[PDB]
């Protein structure tokens, strides 16, 4: 019985920098797999925001 | 729970269905809200699959230009994709061929891809018929179903064979 979070609820527009709008998205992604207590996505999903922030420092040179 | 792991793509034209083809999987309801997708969207599912539990970590890309760069660096490490085209839009059914191509060259020229006519149940606005997206498929090595993501036909058979198929050659 799968698992799929909502998309940063319900909030704000989308943000200019599209890479900075995937990282709210993961964000909002990770504080829902934590309140449901699935580790194994919190997990995956910390590994895929650190690619992600990573990516984003990169593209600020 | 699970006996293996695959990372699993959704790939196509903005508003083919990608979302919505992943929401009636996990969720078996057709999304009443539905928008362009701000990124990628992420569901896990686990199916019974050659006789094996296949957990799926299915990121789900957004086809619009402006996140083309983003959509791209899930590519990797992929071993299986839905692509998806709608079949009243002959645009996304063109478009295709540079999807495929992205897709092999960033994930591994392994990556099990199983084509995804979506938006069947439309079949009065149908722009691209079942044989000639058969014949493409055919010769580009892909899989091939059409999908509801309304109706929910076909959809977790694709999700299915695509992982089949990454199983037994
Ligand atoms: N009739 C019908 N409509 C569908 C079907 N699948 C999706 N739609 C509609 O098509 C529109 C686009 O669906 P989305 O799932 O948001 O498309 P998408 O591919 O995720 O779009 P992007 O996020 O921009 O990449 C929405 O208005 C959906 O209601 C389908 O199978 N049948
Ligand atoms: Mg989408």
């Amino acid at each position: 019985e799968g698992w799929l979070p909502l998309s940063g609820g319900q909030g704000q527009s989308e943000d200019s920098d599209p890479l900075l709008q995937q990282i709210h998205n993961i964000t909002s992604f990770i504080r829902q797999a934590k309140a449901a207590g699935r580790m194994d996505e919190v997990r995956t999903l910390q590994e895929n925001l650190r690619q992600l922030q990573d990516e984003y420092d990169q593209q600020q040179t | 729970t699970y006996d293996f792991l695959f990372k699993f793509l959704v790939i196509g034209n903005a508003g083919t269905g990608k979302s919505c083809l992943l929401h009636q999987f996990i969720e078996k309801k057709f999304k009443d809200d539905s928008n362009h997708t701000i990124g990628v969207e992420f569901g896990s599912k686990i199916i019974n699959v050659g006789g094996k539990y296949v957990k799926l970590q299915i990121w789900d890309t957004a086809g619009l230009e402006r996140f083309r760069s983003v959509t791209r660096s899930y590519y990797r490490g992929a071993a299986g994709a839905l692509l998806v085209y709608d079949i009243t839009s002959r645009e996304t059914y063109n478009a295709l061929t540079n999807w495929l191509t992205d897709a092999r060259m960033l994930a591994s020229q392994n990556i099990v891809i199983i084509l995804c006519g979506n938006k069947k149940d439309l079949d009065a606005d149908r722009e691209v018929t079942f044989l000639e997206a058969s014949r493409f498929a055919q010769e580009n090595e892909l899989m091939f179903l059409e999908t509801s993501a309304l109706t929910g036909e076909d959809v977790e058979e694709a999700f299915v064979q695509c992982a089949r198929k990454i199983l037994n050659k």
